[PDB]
């Protein structure tokens, strides 16, 4: 299971931030949107193959959770797809970036923006987010926002889609690794 | 699923499909209300679920 992948709560379904540890202990990083109200995450529709529960959840203000994993013997790849993760770092204005979804598969831009507020209502703020011109879509929710081996962020929200083009807004991920003392592999 | 907070300017993107009455699955209720405003409110719920 890697970056991108689809993760089903008893909810719906989101997708797999990045594959971060302590020590060694294993977790993954989605949405605070998906993480909020979830105990258990599942692996597939079925609901059979079991991945682990929520440890944490940051929503709204920020939008990041973590889920420790339970399940020993699926693979926790660390990269986003093929795509290996080094190491982290914080989106700069004009950062090239590529987003993985479940549901949209790999789409690329550009960091138009930081510290962006988005008010998704009912006071649901978010608050230091980085702009892009990338495309999400539902289904998309916590996933990958990588720039070639570094983790950049996770997929919050936005507007329009992948056939018009959009704006998604993506979650620093360094403030989710130094909330929770993980670290990327 | 009431849309009288629409529309609102962003989604989150968490699936949990509805059925439009243009046989279109929506996201979510917010994808779904958007395009309700967008129609000028032409467009209603067939069920919830994929169509």
């Amino acid at each position: 299971i890697s970056g991108g992948d689809a993760i089903y709560s008893s909810t719906g379904r989101c997708s797999l931030g990045f594959n971060v540890r302590s020590g060694s202990t294993y977790y993954f990083l989605t949405a605070g949107h998906c993480t909020d109200g979830a105990t258990t995450w599942w692996a597939n529709s079925a609901r059979t193959t079991v991945l682990g529960t929520t440890s944490g959840s940051s929503f709204p203000n920020n939008d990041y959770g973590i889920v420790r994993y339970t399940n020993t013997t699926i693979p926790k790849d660390g990269t986003v797809g093929g795509q290996d993760i080094t190491s982290a770092a914080n989106a700069t204005v004009g950062m090239a970036v590529t987003r993985r979804g479940s549901t949209t598969g790999t789409h690329s831009g550009s960091v138009t923006a930081l510290n962006a507020t988005v008010n998704y209502g009912g006071g649901d703020v978010v608050y230091g987010m980085i702009r892009t011109n990338v495309c999400a879509e539902p289904g998309d929710s916590g996933g990958p926002l990588y720039s070639g081996t570094r983790a950049i962020g996770l997929t919050s929200g936005g507007s329009g889609n992948c056939s018009s083009g959009g704006t998604t807004f993506f979650q620093p991920v360094t403030e989710a690794l130094s909330a929770y003392g993980v670290s990327v592999y | 699923v009431d849309c009288s907070e629409y529309p609102k300017p962003a989604c989150t993107p968490e699936y949990r499909p509805l059925c439009g009455s243009d046989n279109k699955t929506y996201g979510n209720k917010c994808n779904f209300c958007n395009a309700v405003v967008e129609s000028n409110g032409t467009l209603t719920l067939s069920h919830f679920g994929k169509c």
